[PDB]
């Protein structure tokens, strides 16, 4: 068979199926659907940055913590969008697409309710994405915003 | 809701291990100061006290740790704590109980170590400078700041570097120049036998002395019986750029610098050092500085100290 | 009569003591590990435990008599204690408890400091070889021995150099250097990756290292996944005539030693010190080692070393 | 180099060789006048009431207080040829070892003997330097062997 350090993750069901290991693949023998798969055989047998970005291996935030040095401020709204709840996530990203402070937002889509990574470059596109998706999302859309040469997005 | 979700969490991680089910500590990198062993177990550093100074209460407290979770207690050379041998499903809990006693677990991985000091004036009789003082206003400043990769402060009382200033991130050494009173010296020749660097030499009916030997530990200036030695120079010594471990690196030896320039100064060699970094958790402050040349990083540090409002 | 003599003598110093007469704590001399502080009161140095490791019991005392004498309690960056705030009439009764239980007081003077080791193999993951057990061989066959001037010792487990081994009189530290397998490496990438010095190349299907910039932390043999990097040399790396203090002196990279090799060097290097050292507490072994020659001093200790076996 | 003012670079070449005169003081003969505390570069020497004397910590052994002595007070203690090995310049800076005193045989033995070590354990022809391959096997394991084979020419 064909070795993958994360799988002990993967079996024990700590893993979090957040898709972030298979994104950063640079070789792209890393797919998600619901949870991570090897479509190739790993030289280093899963001892790379799939297994160092790993959420469930490390949280690694009180060195990002203090970095970022977060504080909390309290407020709530609602939009003209339709959303989930008041369409602020849609609202903002709308914003930000439109006064050029990202290339492309990464949201999650769907079909028939299975959710679908999507790049948007457009607010059209936006209301399609507006809605809580409860089955697992995946964040394959930032791996194609990268073959597409998009400097930065909101995810 | 957050109180639902982490008991929630306490709840399965319970299950997990009553069924000896697999388990990943991973929030155990939410706090500082945490380590894993070679056996699997962890290893909790308490952040260094400033001076190695520490209340009977705080030993007592990690003493009853060790204790209660069967832990070894480990010294570090940087007067910290460590509690070895604890497991996974423990470190949070005791974490939080030690930061409940105001001992901080810390001075690991990227950021400024525990503030190292000795005694120094007050304490040690060579001590010139207070030390203790110093080490809590930069701790205060600036302790478990991040930078590329770990940052160790030294203070040290007198030139005999105890706490090893030329060799660290930024050192600070007490000093204390003499200058000879030729109307009150006799040449009696007793500041010439208390120099460990034999930088005084005794000539008929004076002294003198050999500033390029003289590291102003002001021993000729303390215990000249005739009260013929004067203070030319004191304060605190500044090095930058030094560094042990892989490799040993001497520090650079800037200037006397007050208590503000010296805030100031670790302050703005913090921010060059993090602005000219270009690998985290390999390049050390004396490896950026050697990269874009020291005259070219020192400078911009001055230009920055200079703005500094605050 | 000896008994005799001393229960007069404290007599007389009690006697003093509640007339305010003048005392010269003259005795506090006869044992190791007492300095006299600023302010006119003494502190007691416990010599630091191998590894500083304490047991509960030990640390337990220190706190029971830092509560008594309302002393204050400072770590060593040695792994060391010491007892701040003590008068002169009670360093005696303080140092003889203190040695009931253990707790020799010391690591003070011209003579071996106290071994200074880092947590090292079986519990520090970066540990190559043990230094708990060579820390308790070098603490038991040189504490507290006379030397011209201070003489410190560092062990470390790997070439981090955690207890600064390269700037010590005697510095041990832990290597493991690398040699790649050619028929299992496939050059994944990973070992270039747990290198911090920067000393691999992935090169195709295969790998390399710059032994000039390897320091053998043995990380590449450790992390690699296809087991194809083994263990070239091995063993403890020694360096000699380090200092710091009020200058800084590197240590010289002698070679790989065994255990007795170790003990063998540490004594015949105590010997040609102090038998060419000319200014006790003034002259370090490295000073000595400048004097005399580097390579003139060590061929001696080397004609000592095999007149032992 | 003729004497330790090392005008050609003996701590920094991979074999260097320095003159050295080191003085002693005959106390019958010195008087404390104070003339050869003035001739040291160094200021290795202290002049006490009528006598003086020298800090071997500092003394480079340059020989200028024996020559320049009125009183010749001050004789030779030691003399010779100085020997440094491991040095180098270029890309980087890197001081050669302080060996010993060495005679004219010894050092023609030493200097055929480091360069058979050199190209035994040197691995990297045209890059690594004698002090690259002295510090990459050890300057102890290196030095030992160096003087193993010196020992066989005799
Ligand atoms: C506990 C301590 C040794 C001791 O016996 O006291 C220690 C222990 C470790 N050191 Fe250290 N270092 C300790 C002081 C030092 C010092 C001296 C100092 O800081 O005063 C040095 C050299 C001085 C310097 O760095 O300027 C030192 C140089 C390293 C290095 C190599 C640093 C370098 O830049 O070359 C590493 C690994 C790395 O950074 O890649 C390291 C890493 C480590 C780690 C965390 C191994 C690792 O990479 O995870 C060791 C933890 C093992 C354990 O069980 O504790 N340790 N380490 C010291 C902790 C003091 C504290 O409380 O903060
Ligand atoms: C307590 C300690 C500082 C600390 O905060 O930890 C310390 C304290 C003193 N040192 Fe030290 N030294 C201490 C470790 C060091 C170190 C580091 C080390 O040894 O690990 C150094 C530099 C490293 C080295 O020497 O290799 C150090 C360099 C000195 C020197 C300069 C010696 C030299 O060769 O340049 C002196 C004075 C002297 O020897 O002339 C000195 C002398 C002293 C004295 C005893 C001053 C004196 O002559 O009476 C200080 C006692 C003050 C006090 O209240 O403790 N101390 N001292 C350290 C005791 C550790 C222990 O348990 O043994
Ligand atoms: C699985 C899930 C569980 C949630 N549970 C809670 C809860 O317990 N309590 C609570 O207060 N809120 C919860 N929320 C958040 C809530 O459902 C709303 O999404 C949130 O309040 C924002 O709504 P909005 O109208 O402002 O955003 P909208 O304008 O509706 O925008 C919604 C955004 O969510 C993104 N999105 C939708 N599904 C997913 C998904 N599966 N993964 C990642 N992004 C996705 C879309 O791409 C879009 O950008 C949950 C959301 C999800 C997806
Ligand atoms: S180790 Fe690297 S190549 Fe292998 S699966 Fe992980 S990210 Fe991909
Ligand atoms: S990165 Fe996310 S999906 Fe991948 S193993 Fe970790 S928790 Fe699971
Ligand atoms: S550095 Fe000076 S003041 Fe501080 S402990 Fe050492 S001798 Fe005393
Ligand atoms: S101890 Fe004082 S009086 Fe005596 S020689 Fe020195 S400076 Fe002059
Ligand atoms: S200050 Fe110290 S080093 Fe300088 S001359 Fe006086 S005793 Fe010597
Ligand atoms: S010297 Fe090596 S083995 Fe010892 S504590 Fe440091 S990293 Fe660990
Ligand atoms: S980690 Fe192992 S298999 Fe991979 S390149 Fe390095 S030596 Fe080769
Ligand atoms: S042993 Fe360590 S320093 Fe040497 S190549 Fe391997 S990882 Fe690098
Ligand atoms: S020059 Fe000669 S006589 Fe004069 S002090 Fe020096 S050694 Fe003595
Ligand atoms: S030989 Fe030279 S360096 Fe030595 S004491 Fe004489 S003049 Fe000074
Ligand atoms: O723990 S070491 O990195 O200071
Ligand atoms: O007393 S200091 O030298 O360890
Ligand atoms: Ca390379
Ligand atoms: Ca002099």
């Amino acid at each position: 068979m064909y070795e993958w350090k994360l799988n002990e993750i993967v079996d024990s069901g700590v893993c979090a199926r957040c898709g972030t290991c298979t994104i950063v693949c640079p070789n792209g023998i890393l797919t998600f659907d619901e949870r991570p798969k090897l479509i190739d055989e790993c030289l280093r047998k899963g001892h790379g940055m799939c297994f160092e970005v790993c959420p469930r291996v490390s949280s690694a935030k009180y060195q990002i913590k203090i970095r970022e040095k977060f504080y909390e401020k309290y407020y709530y709204a609602k939009s003209d969008i339709e959303g989930q709840d008041g369409g602020v996530v849609t609202a903002f990203l709308k914003y930000l697409l439109e006064n050029g402070k990202i290339d492309g937002a990464i949201v999650v889509g769907d079909e028939c309710w299975k959710p679908v990574s999507l790049v948007v470059q457009n607010a059209e596109d936006l209301l399609k994405t507006a809605k809580s998706k409860y089955a697992i999302s995946t964040l394959d859309a930032l791996r194609k915003a990268g073959e597409m040469g998009l400097e930065k997005v909101a995810v | 809701l957050r109180q639902l979700k982490l008991k929630r969490f306490k709840k399965e991680v319970e299950r997990r291990r009553e069924n000896n089910e697999y388990v990943s500590f991973y929030w155990t990198a939410d706090y500082g100061g945490i380590g894993k062993r070679a056996d699997g177990t962890y290893f909790i550093r308490v952040r260094a006290k400033p001076g190695g100074w520490y209340k009977p209460e705080e030993i007592k407290e990690i003493l009853d740790i060790a204790e209660e979770y069967n832990a070894k207690i480990k010294v570090t050379d940087r007067a910290g704590y460590e509690l070895h041998g604890i497991s996974g499903f423990d470190v949070e809990d005791i974490v939080l109980r030690l930061r409940e006693k105001g001992l901080l677990t810390g001075s690991e991985g990227p950021l400024v170590r525990a503030t190292l000091a000795c005694p120094g004036g007050g304490n040690c009789s060579s001590g010139l400078v207070d030390t203790t003082e110093l080490a809590r206003i930069i701790e205060d400043n600036f302790k478990e700041r991040p930078a590329p990769y770990k940052f160790k402060i030294a203070i040290s009382g007198c030139p005999n570097g105890c706490v090893r200033p030329q060799v660290h991130d930024i050192g600070i050494a007490g000093v204390k120049y003499p200058k000879v009173n030729e109307e009150k010296c006799n040449g009696c020749g007793r500041c010439a036998e208390v120099c460990k660097v034999e930088a005084i030499d005794i000539r008929g009916e004076t002294s003198y002395t050999n500033y390029n030997v003289c590291v102003g530990c002001g021993k000729c200036i303390k215990n000249c019986p005739n009260e013929a030695r004067e203070v030319k120079e004191e304060g605190y010594l500044v090095y930058v750029g030094g560094k042990t471990g892989r490799e040993v690196v001497e520090g650079v030896k800037m200037k006397l610098m007050s208590v503000d320039e010296i805030i100031n100064f670790i302050d703005k060699v913090l921010v060059v050092y993090g602005k000219y970094a270009e690998k985290p958790q390999r390049e050390r402050l004396a490896a950026v500085m050697k990269r874009v040349g020291y005259g070219k990083f020192l400078e911009e540090v001055k230009e920055l100290m200079k703005k500094e409002i605050c």
